[PDB]
RNA sequence: GACGCGCAUCAUA
RNA sequence: ACAACAAGAAGACGCGCAUCA
């Protein structure tokens, strides 16, 4: 996601799993969040798909219903030869949102 | 941090990177082009009256340290 | 962005509007028109229309001296859009003005965008290297490609 | 300003050559890799002969090939190592005969990179596991497995990489049902950058390390590493586990290594030398390539070093450890680049440069008299080369790979253009003249009085495989003739042709149809005249003949219709169908062996109106359709292989038209305007056509695709088959007023080649415009001139003299009366800075060798060229640039020489008149306004002739780099520069000086530059990439020059030229490449044209990606973005696509196949 | 450096 | 036991201005 900064890709060598995206984000990029031409298919790393992370959301990590694709101009600029775009930081948004709102209620 | 693909990627470079550095960097990447190519190996070897063997041989002996030794 | 190679017939129309929208007068215009030019190098790719997309990179340039991190970010994502629709030639000529500049941030950022330039595409800098001249105790020239047959 | 990339030639150079059983049959095969075309090939051991099965691009750089079979398999599946950043897996189907796609795995970024695995692929000789590994720091191992449902899978890489490790070699080690291992030749070089004393750069060591695959552990881990005293090269896989011990060889300079992890000691043996040896004794000795033949009962190996020699390695084994290696010389053959030892004794030699060899293997060396060498002997070995004795030829290939130089150019008194390539390496280089046609050799003479019109070959029964008689028939008598390998005269034949027979069929199982104007007489083999008067005074025209139906025709358009009827005789239906018209040409199709009979009849008349009859006797004579014709039709022919009509008419049109009841598509091309008369033949197994023009024509089917070729050959009027023992296959076609046989032993597609041999590499030649003939250039490094060579002789006879052994030495009377073959046994290379140059005069219409000229030991050629000057009369002059003492890496010229010729005698004689001295190289020559431009260096000369010598009057020094080229063109220069693209000069007469006025952007390797017109200069690049630069509008006679074309063929670009290659035809671009290619660029003709063409390209694209998955516009924009350029080769793929899918493409476009491949075609026919 | 106000960016959730 | 979830509302930034030490 390029709109938080914080985020850090695994960046390993990808395997032959297959990447899922839940409903919330079902069309977007996993890399510039685009919503235009879906080019390729996402592959991740064993290091991902084991136990409990097997059919999980690539981007935010809910349920699996739809696979997770590569933009055309992401494939022209070779943007998927990189790793898995598993995001592997669990993000100070969600954990801080968590925390002021359990305590509210 | 994103800039995570150039401190993993090999060849580049930074502020404190000598100009020996950036041309040995250069120097072997062309000898890995000359190699990977057919009709460059073909035109190095039809100038010179060598063997294609001859100059891959020669051009693994020129990859150890070109530019001569460092300052 | 929508359209992709439908662009080839319009880039003439606002190219202007772009030319006045880059100019210095504030950082969201420059960021949005450096946004509508990587878009449509990206989309353009393919059809041989360098005339006037080489005209945009004189003005996209000087703005790479920013601190702000979205201006900055837009101005990679548009040079890199452009690296492909022009070709690493004129993008290594430009780098190679001021890459071993005395000062240190300007080196800091060409550094960058040299890196940026060698990442992608590798093989393709081989023909574009210039030619520097050996000094006394090293050798900095390729004899290999001066052969003639 | 749009062009077209058409393709005539493909590439020839072999890289890569692998075999195994890919098909799954019983019979070998050979898979050999081009540059970027990917082609299979299997040799016949019947006759002994290699044909072509397929040919697919791969639009990409082929790094690696290998091949391997999984445990228990009976299929090979390829594996393909590309520039790409992806491993692809292919597997052969002979029912599509296509290549199919397994697996596509991704791991990196595309292009030739250096931490980008690609380089070096080695597979388990077992087959469970593959590797693939970079030039640096990057190795990957792939594991490779089957499911229950007999499916090749494959899993996730493994990491393996090691920092600051230099690989020069992969290869795997076999072992016996254990983990998988692999030996590499790491090199590390951290240390030798960090110190700058410099003696890190020596005394490094190179190491050989294992790598073991743990399947149950799932990782990679390093076993060993053992140091090695010396500098290898490449590693050769010994057979383990029941067969033979496990271990490598490894090569290295003079010297073999055997080598084994564990208690294994290690052996050396030293490499033979030749003996008397003329090279510097300070070269040294290595291998370039190896096989293996695993054979079941013992194994061998063969090896050949940088002569050509061919040795035999033994390894003689203890139970568990290895005692010795014995060497044995084989034989000796030109350097190849990979050797496949096949099934059954047989040996193909893939040369880098030139023809391709395949040996049969007839003899083992068992018992030879010559002794062998082993590492046992203490203490420099040395052998005497000899002839083969040991190999056969059999089959030798073309490959034109060594294309230097390119001239096209009519020099024969014919009309057409002819194609003159200096190609060829070596002494073994030649001069070749390329024509468009097909192969004609001539295989007997034979006058004959008369005006032979017709010929005919018959066989004695329908089951017979050779011919029995033929029959020559003239304007007023007959000759009748037998064949029995002593050709004759024959008469008891029984057919008292003394009128002119219109035909002689074969109806009956041994009888025979002969056609007069007199009436039909029936000639059985039984002696039974079964004659049918004509009534009334009426003759006949033409007839229609078949296996059981003779159909004539009467005059005033009327047909009669003659069935041979099982009982034995002839009967005569009732009815005759009635025309208006007259009877031109008709034609019967050949009865079908397994259906009854034939249906569809062609029925041609002076109103052009086809009429389809059927043959059934319910609706006999009857019309079916109409079809509508230019002009009146000579003749007529059904071919099948879906059959096709084939349309002759009186002018030079030939039309060919689909099987249908009703009329349907028609393709036709221009043959010409002379009768034009179809005829059918047998080749290979398959029918085909044979039409007679200006040049004759030859229709086959080959791999299920129908070309239009011509004959190389002066005009005909009759064709006939032929089949005999002394030619199982060939053709009988009668000349004018005598009797010749012609034969097609080579496919010969394109472009028949003659060999002339030369002596030296040849740089450039030149046209002499009056006597029309060649002054061909040549020079190459490290040889010896003749003169050198002989000295050097007799020198090492003093030498040996002067040994003096226990006076008893008498073998320098045999040393020097015996040598040995130039072209075969190689040349000797002696020397660093040694050159050798010869001027040759040459005949192109023979082989002959007219004057020969030699220069010094030390001088190199490098320039030549034709010139007349303005101050004398008519005279001749030829200029050669001259170079001395050249050295390579370390550039550095000690002066150069100019040499003028008078060409006495209309360019059959040279002779000397002066020298000139000049302080740098000349590179390029050009004359223009009566004088001689000459380029010394970065600086730009005038010359002007001079008693004593060249006259310099103007100097230009703002030349930035050496200059390579000079083109000159009115009042305008173009000089082409090293490393930038272009400079404009322009030369002033009234001030005399040379002054800059445009230049160019973008700086380019150019090799070679033409002139298309007077503003627009078409270039070329060392990489592959070919531009065309125009200057601006406004330009004065600081101004940058405009690029209008770009585009990436991939190979290295050596000529261009634009000229027209057959009559009648639009000009077009003709370059050729330095691996053997030939290809034109053609604009287009209209915009509707090309905006289809730029659909199917862009609709074929993502719909029909490339077979190695490597993108087609990033692989043509490799350098350089492509510019109003469109790849033909993408385009002609539509014929080989999915029927379904090549539908889907046709309504998206909104057309249809028939006319896409009509469309396709006529674009390659109009300008090609 | 401290206490404040206004405007504006990321198809941010 | 190592075990991911519900809509009282939040994450990264920048450009300008007032007062005080
Ligand atoms: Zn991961
Ligand atoms: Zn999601
Ligand atoms: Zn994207």
């Amino acid at each position: 996601a390029k709109h938080h900064p914080d985020l850090i890709f695994c960046r390993k060598q990808a395997g032959v799993a297959i990447g899922r995206l839940c409903e919330k984000c079902d069309g977007k990029c996993v890399i510039c969040d685009s919503y235009v031409r879906p080019c390729t298919l996402v592959r991740i790393c064993d290091e991902c798909n084991y136990g409990s992370y097997q059919g999980r959301c690539v981007i935010c990590g809910g349920p699996g219903v739809s696979d997770a694709y590569y933009c055309k101009e992401c494939t022209i600029q070779e943007k998927d030869r990189d790793g898995c775009p598993k995001i592997v930081n669990l993000g100070s948004s969600k954990t801080d949102l968590f925390y002021e709102r359990k305590k509210y209620g | 941090q994103l800039e995570h693909l150039q401190s993993k990627y090999i060849g580049t470079g930074h502020a404190d990177t000598t100009k020996w550095e950036w041309l040995v960097n250069q120097h072997r990447d062309s000898y890995c082009s000359y190699m990977g190519h057919f009709d460059l190996l073909n035109y190095f070897a039809i100038a010179e009256n060598e063997s294609k063997a001859r100059v891959r041989f020669n051009l693994m002996e020129k990859m150890l340290q070109p530019c001569g030794p460092p300052a | 962005e929508y359209i992709g190679e439908m662009g080839k017939d319009y880039i003439y129309a606002v190219t202007p509007l772009l030319e006045d929208a880059l100019m210095d007068r504030d950082l969201v215009h420059r960021q949005t028109a450096s946004a509508v030019v990587q878009h449509m190098s990206l989309g353009v790719y393919g059809f041989g229309c360098e005339d006037s997309l080489n005209h945009l990179l004189n003005y996209v340039w000087p703005n790479v001296f920013e601190t702000s991190p979205h201006v900055i970010q837009a101005v990679m994502g548009a040079l890199e859009g452009l690296r492909v629709a022009i070709g690493p030639c004129r993008m290594l000529q430009y780098c190679l003005q001021g890459l071993f500049h005395p000062a240190r941030k300007v080196r800091d950022v060409y550094w960058k965008i040299y890196n940026s330039i060698y990442i992608g595409s590798q093989d393709a800098l081989i023909a574009h290297y210039p030619r520097i001249y050996n000094d006394d105790k090293n050798t900095y020239i390729r004899y290999e490609l001066d052969y003639i047959l | 300003m749009f062009l077209y990339n058409l393709t005539l030639q493909r590439a020839t150079g072999i890289s890569f050559a692998i075999h195994g059983n890919f098909s799954g049959t019983k019979q070998q095969e050979i898979v050999v890799s081009r540059g970027k075309i990917l082609e299979l090939l299997r040799p016949d051991p019947n006759t002994g002969k290699v044909h072509t099965l397929l040919t697919v691009e791969v639009f990409g750089v082929i790094r690696s090939l290998m091949a391997f079979r999984l445990t228990g398999g009976t299929k090979d599946y390829i594996v393909v190592g590309s520039d790409s950043g992806r491993i692809v897996i292919l597997e052969y189907q002979p029912s599509k005969n296509m290549f199919e796609k397994i697996h596509q795995e991704t791991f990196g970024k595309s292009g030739c990179r250096r931490i980008v695995p690609g380089q070096f692929l080695a597979v388990d000789p077992k087959g469970r596991a593959v590797m693939i590994s970079a030039i640096e720091k990057q190795k990957l191992v792939y594991i490779l497995n089957r499911d229950a449902a007999a499916r090749l899978t494959i899993s996730s890489p493994l990491e393996a990489h090691k920092a600051n490790t230099l690989v020069y070699h992969v290869v795997g080690v076999d072992v016996g049902f254990e983990n998988p291992m692999f030996a590499c030749l790491e090199m590390d070089y951290e240390e030798a950058d960090n110190d700058p004393t410099g003696e890190a750069a020596a005394n490094t060591q190179q190491t050989l390390t294992f790598y073991e695959l743990d399947l149950g552990l799932n990782h990679v881990v390093r076993k060993y590493s053992e140091p090695l005293e010396e500098h290898g090269n490449f590693l050769i896989t010994v057979p383990g586990g029941s067969d033979g011990p496990s271990g490598v060889l490894i090569c290295s300079e003079n010297y073999i290594t055997y080598k084994n992890f564990g208690d294994q000691p290690d052996i050396r043996c030293p490499i033979p030398r030749r003996r008397n040896d003329l090279d510097d004794p300070e070269r040294g000795m290595i291998f370039v390539c190896s096989a293996t033949h695993k054979t079941k009962s013992m194994f061998f190996f063969l090896a050949q070093t940088e002569q050509g020699d061919i040795f035999k390695i033994t390894l003689e084994t203890d139970e568990d450890m290895v005692t010795e290696i014995r060497l044995k010389y084989f034989d000796t053959v030109p350097v190849a680049a990979a050797m496949c030892v096949l099934k059954t004794g047989f040996l193909f030699v893939a040369s880098e440069f030139g023809n391709h060899y395949l040996y049969q293997i007839a003899h083992l060396g068992d018992d030879d008299e010559e002794p062998e060498f082993s590492s046992a002997m203490p203490l420099t070995f040395f052998f005497q080369p000899r002839p083969l004795k040991n190999l056969v030829l059999v089959d030798e290939l073309d490959s034109l790979s060594p294309i230097l130089f390119c001239q096209i150019a009519d020099l024969a008194n014919e009309d057409t253009p002819q194609l003159y390539v200096a190609c060829g390496r070596g002494p073994r280089s030649s001069l070749r003249v390329l024509r468009h046609g097909l192969e004609v050799s001539e295989m007997a003479v034979s006058e004959l009085p008369g005006n032979p019109n017709a010929v005919w070959t018959v066989r004695r029964h329908i089951e017979d495989e050779f011919d029995a008689y033929i029959i020559v028939s003239f304007v007023n008598a007959t000759l009748v003739l037998s064949i029995g390998e002593t050709v004759e005269e024959v008469t008891d034949s029984g057919f008292l042709g003394t009128t002119p027979t219109l035909s002689c069929s074969l109806l009956g199982d041994d009888a025979l149809v002969q056609v007069y104007p007199d009436g039909i007489r029936h000639i059985r083999a039984d002696k039974r005249v079964n004659e049918w008067k004509t009534p009334g005074k009426k003759t006949i025209v033409k007839c229609a003949v078949n296996q059981r139906q003779v159909v004539i025709a009467l005059t005033g358009g009327e047909l009669v219709y003659f069935e041979m009827d099982p009982s034995g005789q002839l009967n005569e239906y009732t009815e005759r169908k009635e025309m208006s018209a007259d009877v031109v040409c008709m034609s019967l199709a050949n009865v079908p062996p397994g259906e009854q009979r034939s249906r569809f009849l062609a029925v041609g008349l002076v109103d052009n109106t086809v009429r389809i009859i059927s043959l059934d006797p319910s609706d006999c004579l009857q019309p079916l359709s109409m079809q509508a014709l230019p002009a009146q039709p000579e003749s007529l022919c059904i071919v099948e292989m879906f059959l096709y009509l084939n349309i002759g008419l009186q002018n030079g049109v030939l039309l060919r038209t689909v099987l249908d009841p009703v009329t349907g598509d028609l393709s036709d091309t221009r043959t010409g305007s002379r009768p034009v008369k179809l005829f059918r033949v047998r080749m290979q197994g398959q029918e085909a056509v044979l039409a007679m023009s200006s040049r004759s024509w030859l229709s086959y089917s080959y791999q299920s695709r129908f070309h239009l070729t011509p004959l190389s050959y002066e005009t005909l009027e009759f064709a006939s088959g032929f089949a005999s023992e002394q030619c199982p296959e060939g053709i009988v076609a009668i000349s004018t007023n005598t009797l010749r046989i012609l034969a097609l032993e080579k496919l010969g597609a394109v472009f028949n080649q003659v060999a002339f041999p030369l002596q030296y590499t040849p740089r450039k030649f030149v046209i002499h415009p009056e006597s029309n003939n060649l002054i061909i250039i040549e020079t190459d490094h490290n040889a010896y001139t003749e003169a050198t060579k002989a000295q050097r002789k007799q020198q090492m006879a003093e030498e040996m003299v002067e040994a003096a052994g226990e006076l008893a030495a008498e073998m320098a009377a045999a040393f020097l009366n015996e040598n040995l073959p130039e072209s075969i046994f190689g040349a000797p290379k002696a020397g660093n800075g040694q050159w050798a140059s010869v001027i040759r005069v040459m005949n192109p219409i023979q082989g002959n060798t007219l004057d020969l000229v030699q220069l010094e030991q030390n001088e190199a050629a490098f320039s030549v060229a034709v010139c007349r000057f303005s101050n004398t009369g008519e005279d001749w002059y030829v200029l050669v640039g001259v170079a001395k003492d050249l050295i390579l890496n370390p550039r550095s010229v000690a002066g150069g020489f100019v040499y003028t010729y008078k060409l006495v005698n209309n360019g059959e004689k040279l002779e000397f008149l002066h020298k000139t001295p000049v302080e740098e190289v000349p590179a390029a020559i050009a004359p223009f306004q009566g004088r001689v431009l000459i380029g010394v260096g970065k600086l730009l000369r005038v010359y002007d002739l001079g008693k004593k010598k060249l006259l310099r009057k103007c100097e230009n020094k703002h030349i930035a780099n050496y200059i390579s080229g000079i083109q000159t063109i009115g009042h305008r220069v173009i000089v082409s520069d090293v490393q930038e693209s272009f400079i404009w000069v322009r030369y002033k007469r009234n001030e005399n000086q040379l002054i800059i006025f445009a230049d160019d952007t973008y700086p380019r390797w150019v090799t070679t530059a033409s002139l298309l017109d007077y503003d627009t200069v078409a270039g070329a690049d060392k990489f592959g990439n070919i531009c065309v630069v125009r200057l601006p509008p406004n330009t004065n006679d600081s101004q940058k020059a405009e690029v209008i074309m770009n585009y990436h063929v991939g190979e290295t670009v050596l000529s261009l030229q634009k000229t027209t290659l057959i009559p009648g035809g639009s000009e077009s671009l003709v370059y050729t490449t330095l691996s053997g290619g030939i290809g034109i660029l053609v604009p287009f003709t209209s915009h509707e044209d090309h905006d289809f063409f730029q659909h199917v390209e862009m609709h074929l694209r993502s719909e029909h990606p490339p077979l190695c998955g490597r993108d087609h516009l990033s692989f043509r924009s490799y350098y350089f973005p492509v510019k109003n350029v469109i790849d033909g080769d993408l385009c002609e793929q539509f014929n080989s696509m999915e029927p379904n899918k090549q539908k889907n493409v046709s309504e998206e476009l909104d057309r249809t196949p028939p006319e896409v491949s009509k469309k396709l075609e006529d674009i390659r026919t109009r300008y090609a």
